[PDB]
């Protein structure tokens, strides 16, 4: 039973996400709930139970490595599913840290955009995309320095072959999805990465409209490094296959002597 | 500059 095994708490954050705690130890959690009728695409777990693709992909990346959220458990109700999650306390998401910061001196954003390099890594590593990398959908555990992906109900089986469908921000898609509404998963990732690490630089975002996303422009706002606006430009190259691994991306000039977790927490959180 | 959340 749900009601017996947590405590439930009030809302967080046209989603259904409740504060909570698990009455066995205490722990506090995050407990969302996701209606049938609005679930798009579903999967299989290995007893054959029907579940929303998101609990399939949660389940894949789950375990010791703590960059992407943990599904600790579910439960199926008659019109929903109800998805227990982690939630560090304190927290904050990448989203309002940034509107409260503006931008992120270049030391921070090089450790943020590190570990978030390495929980895509991780999500890749299992058969996962998550197709809806942003700055909302990450967690900054304040205390530890580490950030956490979270919400894969965009996600999808990482593939090899061309993706014709898409549910993730458009303002993060890449410019072959805004023309021909296809794409590939890894060099999609690299492009709203791209967009994410110009928004920790710069405070905001680079593109609103679709026509600033395929045109090809990055105009900075704040002033960034050579290094830094070099790999932004090159993870926001238009062409897909000019775009750079992830590899690539983590032995960038601009992306060494990062930072630890611990060390971000004391130098810039604490 | 209006900066804002956008829905997937
Ligand atoms: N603005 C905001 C504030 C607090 C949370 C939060 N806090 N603790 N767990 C969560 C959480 C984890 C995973 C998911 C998901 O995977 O969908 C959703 C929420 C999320 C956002």
């Amino acid at each position: 039973p749900l009601e017996s095994q947590y405590q439930v708490g009030p809302l967080l954050g046209f989603g259904s996400v409740y504060s909570g705690i698990r009455v066995s130890d205490n722990l506090p959690v995050a407990i969302k709930h996701v209606e049938k009728d609005r679930i798009s695409d579903w999967g299989e777990l290995p007893n054959g139970t029907r579940v929303p693709m998101e609990v399939v992909l949660l389940k894949k990346v789950s375990s010791g490595f703590s960059g992407v959220i943990r599904l600790l458990d579910w439960f199926e109700r008659p019109d929903s599913f109800v998805l227990i999650l982690e939630r560090p306390e304190p927290v904050q998401d990448l989203f309002d840290f940034i509107t409260e910061r503006g931008a992120l001196q270049e030391e921070l954003a090089r450790s943020f955009f590190w570990q978030v390099l390495e929980a895509v890594r991780h999500c890749h590593n299992c058969g996962v995309l998550h197709r809806d990398i942003k700055d909302e959908n990450i967690l900054i555990d304040l205390n530890r320095g580490e950030l956490k992906l979270i919400d894969f109900g965009s996600g999808a089986l990482l593939k090899d072959t061309v993706y014709t469908d898409f549910d993730g921000t458009r303002v993060y898609s890449p410019p072959e999805w805004i023309r021909y509404h296809r794409y590939h998963g890894r060099s999609a990732a690299v492009w709203s990465l791209g967009i994410l690490l110009y928004d920790m630089v710069c405070g905001d975002i680079p593109f609103e409209h679709d026509e600033e996303i395929i045109g090809g422009q990055v105009f900075f706002r704040q002033r960034v490094s050579s290094e830094c606006q070099h790999l932004i430009r090159w993870c926001l190259a238009l062409r897909p296959s000019d775009r750079p691994t992830f590899e690539e991306i983590q032995n960038h000039p601009w992306m060494q002597d990062v930072l630890l977790p611990q060390e971000t927490a004391e130098i810039h959180l604490h | 500059r209006k900066r804002r959340r956008h829905p997937s």
